[PDB]
């Protein structure tokens, strides 16, 4: 059975969603936006 | 359709807190070292996972159907950040408190 092991206190996407949520479609950033985009502060 | 219960427990808010903060940390925390040339992993297990957290989403093009729990799951918490906009964000509130001037 598909036990990954993990340390960090690691969250479901609902536990995420529901405690913060996008509000439907993807968002912009994910992968090396992520980054760009991360880095825009106002 | 999941359970339908609808669950919402705010003291988890916190966790989602710092992991939003310990990403922006990373964040900048991977960009602190590059002004100080070469310097060592900073005393953070926080960070350092991130990083390394941070490295595989760059490389996840799947996301949420992906192979890792920090993951999909970091995605979704900078992802929801970002696109949050005019609306009662719970977690950039406490954490960035801005929206009435
Ligand atoms: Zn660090
Ligand atoms: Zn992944
Ligand atoms: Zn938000």
């Amino acid at each position: 059975g598909s036990m990954d092991e993990s340390g960090l206190p690691q969250l479901t996407s609902y536990d995420c969603e529901v405690n913060a949520p996008i509000q439907g479609s993807r968002n912009l950033l994910q992968g090396e936006e992520l980054l760009r985009a991360l880095d825009q502060v106002n | 359709m999941g359970s339908g219960a609808h669950t919402a427990d705010p003291e988890k808010r916190k966790l989602i807190q710092q992991q939003l903060v310990l990403l922006l940390h990373a964040h900048k925390c991977q960009r602190r070292e590059q002004a100080n040339g070469e310097v060592r992993q900073c005393n953070l297990p926080h960070c350092r996972t991130m990083k390394n957290v941070l490295n595989h989403m760059t490389h996840c093009q799947s996301g949420k159907s992906c192979q890792v729990a920090h993951c999909a799951s970091s995605r979704q918490i900078i992802s929801h950040w970002k696109n949050c906009t005019r609306h009662d964000c719970p977690v950039c509130l406490p954490l960035k408190n801005a929206g009435d001037k």
